[PDB]
């Protein structure tokens, strides 16, 4: 019984973050990478599903990035991943979510999980699109945005609750294997913030520079820039006349 | 050429993004004999023929499926048949729960073009040029579709303004294709937890987010609540740790504040989700430490200091 979870390390910029020479990122020093927030969730709803199990339940963490991933696959085997994959060449570069979701299902096929987890959305691209890639290219059951997942080791049906707009919820049954995309506070994951992780190639895989990349993508980035947003009107001073300004506002809203 | 859209509806009702669609779509087309052709899916969608007979629609096909609401298998095959049908230009989804179950997976399968959460959208002569965000907002990324006679896009909830008035679009009936779905549709639900105030009628909110820290400093931020006769409302990473109940959260997956007149958002980034449900608040006023966060960027007034701080001299000079 294998649990795999897909996982991206997630960028988030520093301030005064600027536009690269040819316009198409964000200059990479201006850059803080972590586990994306979404995988937090999906990887302890695995490692739950692995302890309520008298069963054993393998959870394999898997990546698709370059060697500075190596630091977050690290991190989920000490919180107790059994195994972790980082997928990468050079020429995976500029791949975008469907690409990811192909690159992915080609680990997945060699490593035959029961159920395949991946986070709602990353917290940079905000894509909410490789996971069901994923589903598409394993052609498997799937749902997005689980919020509870009843499920036991080896069942061929789960029932999920998926978390709709407007403070409600669906109760579906899905048949296993399934990819399912996992919600925030879907649990309360433990660790709120010598085995090595094994490292695979392209050509590991089956895939060649021609399987991936930008070329390969299902748009193409024109440009990346700074837009012009809305600006607040910032209330300068002390604590003292801040929050009187805010009782200004606050009386005038009252009046 | 054709614009596709397809609608929403869910427990008997149309979901109002349908119509912001159909906008977008009316407002992309390089045509005036361009077409735009509507689908509702679902055994029951007939009864949504008035609701989107509507200004702007040229064609409203009801689609009649195995599942009353949305299911990814059956969604997927009668939109992969609605564009082999009517060979669309463009596709435009709803970037919405039941769009996350399989737009992605649609575009996976053949060659088309595809981008998510996509709030501008144009033509440059023939060529559609969409505008989606990048690194949590903090960039605009822009996008195109070199090659694809088909394109896909989700497109973001209240950005684009729906037409008004009526419509006489030529509405037809299909049967969605005959697969059998890997998941069957259970009860809907909602959650228990606390729920004396409906916070959809209040005028005064006061509304906390992660930055509050622990659950014992959400005391202090309902007795600064009490005493300024708001609300207490709060953001999702509040409500999911059990501190406040999930009739408090603001924005998608919890409630949108139409009554809102005031309100104060403390220790929230400002995250679309959370948008959704307060970006319409005629007076913001964002209180956070973080002057790059997103909150800022629709707060009236903007605070760059510690909530606490903040909290303890409001309550004192309330007094
Ligand atoms: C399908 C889906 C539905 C969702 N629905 C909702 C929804 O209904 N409601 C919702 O809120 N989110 C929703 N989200 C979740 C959303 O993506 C974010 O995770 C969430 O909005 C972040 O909440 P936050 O702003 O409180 O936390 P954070 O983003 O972590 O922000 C915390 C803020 O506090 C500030 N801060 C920290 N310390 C202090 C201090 N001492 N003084 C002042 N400021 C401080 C920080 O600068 C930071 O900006 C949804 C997401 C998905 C994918
Ligand atoms: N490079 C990647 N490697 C592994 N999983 C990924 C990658 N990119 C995205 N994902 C998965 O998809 C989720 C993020 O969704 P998205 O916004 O579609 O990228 C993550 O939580 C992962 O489960």
């Amino acid at each position: 019984m294998k649990i795999l979870v897909a996982v991206k390390q997630t960028a988030a910029l520093e301030e005064d973050f600027e536009i690269r020479e040819d316009g198409m990122d964000v200059d990479e020093d201006f850059m803080m990478y972590d586990l994306n927030e979404w995988d937090d969730f999906s990887l302890e709803e695995a490692m739950k599903i692995k302890e309520s199990s008298d069963t054993d339940v393998e959870v394999v963490v898997v990546s698709v990035g370059p060697d500075r991933v190596d630091e977050s696959l690290r991190k989920c085997l000490a919180k107790g991943a059994d195994r972790a994959v980082r997928v990468w060449d050079d020429a995976a570069e500029g791949s975008d979510a469907i690409v990811v979701g192909r690159i992915l299902t080609e680990v997945i096929k060699k490593e035959a999980p029961d159920m395949v987890f991946a986070g709602v959305q990353s917290s940079d691209q905000a894509y909410a699109s490789t996971g069901i890639s994923v589903a598409s290219y394993l052609n498997w059951p799937h749902a997005a945005v689980v919020a509870d997942l009843q499920y036991k080791p080896g069942d061929n049906k789960a029932v999920i609750r998926r978390e709709l707009e407007g403070g409600m919820l669906q109760e579906v049954e899905i048949n296993c294997p399934a990819v399912l995309t996992i919600q925030l506070g879907i649990n309360k994951p433990r660790y709120a913030s010598t085995k090595p992780i094994e490292e695979v190639s392209l050509a590991d895989i089956g895939l060649s520079a021609n399987d991936v990349g930008a070329a390969q993508s299902m748009s193409r980035v024109r440009r990346m820039y700074i837009p012009e947003k809305g600006r607040a009107t910032m209330i300068e001073g002390t604590i003292s006349e801040q929050a009187a300004k805010i009782i200004q506002i606050i009386n005038e809203f009252k009046g | 050429s054709k614009i596709l859209v397809i609608a929403e509806h869910r427990r008997n009702d149309l979901r109002p993004v349908s119509l912001e669609l159909i906008g977008a779509a009316n407002g992309l087309k390089k045509s005036g004999e361009d077409k735009v052709v509507v689908a509702v899916i679902g055994s029951q969608a007939d009864a949504f023929v008035p609701a989107l007979s509507v200004n702007g629609v040229d064609e409203l096909v009801v689609v009649k499926g195995s599942s009353i609401d949305f299911d990814p298998d059956v969604f997927e095959a009668s939109v992969s048949a609605l564009i082999a049908a009517h060979n669309p230009s463009v596709v435009l989804l709803p970037h919405s729960v039941d769009s996350l179950g399989y737009a992605s997976s649609l575009a996976s399968k053949t060659g088309y073009g595809f981008a998510t959460d996509v709030y501008i959208v144009e033509y440059q002569g023939d060529e559609l040029v969409a505008t989606r965000g990048g690194y949590n907002q903090k960039v605009n990324v822009e996008v195109d579709f070199p090659g694809k006679s088909t394109v896909v896009l989700t497109i973001r909830p209240s950005v684009f303004k729906p037409l008004e008035g009526a419509g006489s679009p030529v509405v037809s009936n299909v049967d969605a294709p005959s697969v059998q779905s890997r998941s069957q549709n259970k009860d809907y639900v909602e959650v228990g937890g606390g729920n004396d105030i409906d916070i959809t009628t209040v005028d005064f909110i006061m509304s906390i987010g992660r930055g509050i820290g622990e659950e014992t400093n959400v005391e202090q931020f309902r007795e600064l609540a009490d005493e300024a006769g708001a609300t207490l409302c709060c953001s999702e990473p509040i409500a999911d740790a059990g501190w406040l109940p999930k009739s408090r959260q603001v924005g998608q997956s919890g409630k949108v504040v139409g009554s809102c007149k005031l309100y104060v958002a403390m220790g929230i980034s400002g995250s679309i989700q959370h948008m959704a449900g307060m970006k319409h608040v005629p007076t913001i006023i964002a209180v956070n430490t973080d002057p790059g966060a997103s909150i800022f960027t629709i707060a009236k007034y903007g605070i760059v200091a510690d909530i606490f701080d903040i909290e303890e001299e409001l309550k004192a000079q309330l007094a």
